[PDB]
Parts: structure tokens; C-alpha cells; sequence
């Protein structure tokens, strides 16, 4: 609902970075993070690689779209197609 | 320009209430008071390689205003000299060739950057005369430094030609430049997100199925 | 196996390390780099890092996106 507060966004980012650390193979850092920030709520996570990883990777893919860099850095074709067409 | 001039006045007046503690909810309330739910904002400049144009929708608008402050500004206001008003069936245009976006920078080095350009606004012609479209084509800009701080660092040459440099590239701080660059690419993804929010699929499969679709819109 | 992933992952790892450094979890950052086995250089950023500024835009968008 409504607009996320800065607190809510920081919390969602923290949990999704925890899930990222888990799926990237950083269990030690995952729990060191969980209490270096004093997390107290019950966790549940989705399939690997996780929310943050998947969305970030399609972002960086769309990053090499027709405007600016385009064909200068390796990139997908489906992304450039999502941009141009 | 008795109806619309006043709206820009109220915009400035509210921007006088900003504090460092103003967060996402405050900027959302501000935007909601001055912008329609489907309003569109556009900045345009020249920079160093060629003309640039950035257009963002309503939800990305608050952070646009916030970006200017989080780059060093402590107050913001617009000056419109001789704007042209035009009433229409369903909206009111305000077109100002001599538009100025002025920002004061806080402690330290209390500098003022004045960005000149053409401001074109379309307001809706109803009780809450909110902005439907905002278009700022930036031409030149100035950065003015207090003659107080010139005397201070006047006998510190290696440091002080540092103050012959420039805070902003185009009148826009790096904060706003990077924000609008990120908007360019994250905003069309919003449809994918909706796909994600509804059909359960991978973000890459969302991208795939949307791209997959959009050739047929064209026929 | 898209050809932008091999550096999309690297950039996410670097921005996550920067995120952890700037959020106050120093040991999390050190453990993350030893668990990722990095020996590239480490160049700081200005707090808050790139991952944070990107997440703000992304999450405002994600919540605003309709069904």
C-alpha cells in the first residue's frame, strides 16, 4: 500500500541482501549481518539466486540498451529489443 | 498571470518548509499537492558530449526534487520572468523562456547555483490546479561564491583555484544526474514488475514474455 | 548465460560489499570478501553506496507497480 518509507525500504533491502548472501554462498556473512544489524523477525526466502540478484541482473542487462553505451560493453539481445522495439 | 503564477508561488513557499529530516512521505505529500497523478517531468541539457533528455513519471518525481537537495542544496525556488499564460478547453499553459532554478548550498562553502532555461508547465483547469506536465530545457548556469569566503581562502592558492572549479556540471549536481540516469532505465521495467507481481515467473522470463509481446502491439 | 552477467554479478558483489561497509557491518564486509575470495583492489565510495541509491528508486517503482 501507499508509498514506502525510508525505514521500510532499508528493511526490505536488508532482508533481500541477506537472501542474496545466502544464495551466493556467504552463510557466515549472512548471519554476521543478521546480528550486526540486530535483525529479529522470522525469515522466509525464495528460490536461488533470490529477488535482489535476479532483478539486479536484468537491470544491468537493460543497462546496455540503445541509448549511451549500447554495443560497447557485452549485453543481451532481448534487452536491446525491449528498449528499441 | 493571476491564477498560475500564484501556483508557482505556492510551490516555492512550500519548498521553504524543507528540512534535512524530510523523507519519502514528505516529498510524496508535496508532489501530490503540486502534481497530477499521471504528471510527467522532463529535464533537458547539453552537458559535454551532446544533447540529453530525461523524462520521468509521477512516482519518480518526488525523488527528483529530493535529488537536488541531497546534492548540497538547503533551499530551492524557481523564478519565472515574463511567463506566457494560455487558457485552453481543459488546461492552462505557462511558458517561460527566462526561467531560473536557484539553489543555495549549505555549510560549508555557502555557494549559490542559478540554472537558467525554459520552463514549460501544463496545469489542469480545475479546483486543484496541479501540474500535468513540467519541462525544463536548461541553457546556461552560474555558480556564485560568497565574497566573504573569497577573502578567507585568498592567500591559499593551491586550495583556492580549487574554488575556480564547478560544483555542478550543468547546474545539476551529480546526485540528480545519477538519479535521472537510473530512472531512464528502471522506469520501463515497472511493467515487468507488475507481471512479476501477478503471474509468478522469473524477472528474466517477465522481460522475455513482455518483449515477446510487444511486436504485436505494433501490427 | 547472457554475456552481461559475468560482470553484473561482480558489480553486485562490489556494491553489496560497499553497502555492508557503509551500513555499519564491518565484519560482514570482511567475511563477505574472504567468502567471495576477492583480491581485486578495493576503492571506497561516498556513503551511502550505489546499491542503496539504486534500491530506493527500484523499490519506489516496485511498490508503485500495479497488479
Amino acid at each position: 500500500s501507499a508509498v514506502p518509507s525510508d525505514s521500510q525500504a532499508r528493511e526490505k533491502l536488508a532482508l533481500y541482501v541477506y537472501e542474496y548472501l545466502l544464495h551466493v554462498g556467504a552463510q557466515k556473512s549472512a548471519q554476521t549481518f543478521l546480528s550486526e544489524i540486530r535483525w529479529e523477525k522470522n525469515i522466509t526466502l525464495g528460490e536461488p539466486p533470490g529477488f535482489l540478484h535476479s532483478w539486479w541482473c536484468v537491470f544491468w542487462d537493460l543497462y546496455c540498451a540503445a541509448p549511451e553505451r549500447r554495443e560497447t560493453c557485452e549485453h543481451s539481445s532481448e534487452a536491446k529489443a525491449f528498449h528499441d522495439y | 498571470g493571476n491564477q498560475t503564477d500564484y501556483r508557482i508561488f505556492e510551490l516555492n513557499k512550500r519548498l521553504q518548509n524543507w528540512t534535512e529530516e524530510c523523507d519519502n512521505l514528505w516529498w510524496d505529500a508535496f508532489t501530490t499537492e503540486f502534481f497530477e497523478d499521471d504528471a510527467m517531468l522532463t529535464i533537458t541539457f547539453c552537458l559535454e558530449d551532446g544533447p540529453k533528455r530525461y523524462t520521468i513519471g509521477r512516482t519518480l518525481i518526488p525523488r527528483y526534487f529530493r535529488s537536488i537537495f541531497e546534492g548540497g542544496a538547503t533551499e530551492l525556488y524557481y523564478v519565472l520572468k515574463h511567463p506566457k499564460e494560455a487558457f485552453h478547453s481543459n488546461f492552462v499553459s505557462l511558458d517561460c523562456d527566462q526561467g531560473s532554478m536557484v539553489t543555495q548550498h549549505g555549510k560549508p562553502m555557502f555557494t549559490q547555483v542559478c540554472v537558467e532555461g525554459r520552463l514549460y508547465l501544463e496545469f489542469m483547469f480545475d479546483d486543484m490546479m496541479r501540474i500535468k506536465t513540467w519541462h525544463f530545457s536548461i541553457r546556461q548556469h552560474r555558480e556564485l561564491i560568497p565574497r566573504s569566503i573569497l577573502a578567507m581562502h585568498a592567500q591559499d592558492p593551491q586550495m583556492l583555484d580549487q574554488l575556480s572549479k564547478n560544483i555542478t556540471r550543468c547546474g545539476l549536481s551529480n546526485s540528480t544526474l545519477n538519479y535521472l540516469r537510473l530512472c531512464v532505465i528502471l522506469e520501463p521495467m515497472q511493467e515487468l514488475m507488475s507481471r512479476h507481481k501477478t503471474y509468478s515467473l522469473s524477472p528474466r522470463d517477465c522481460l522475455k514474455t513482455c518483449l515477446f509481446q510487444k511486436w504485436q502491439r505494433m501490427v
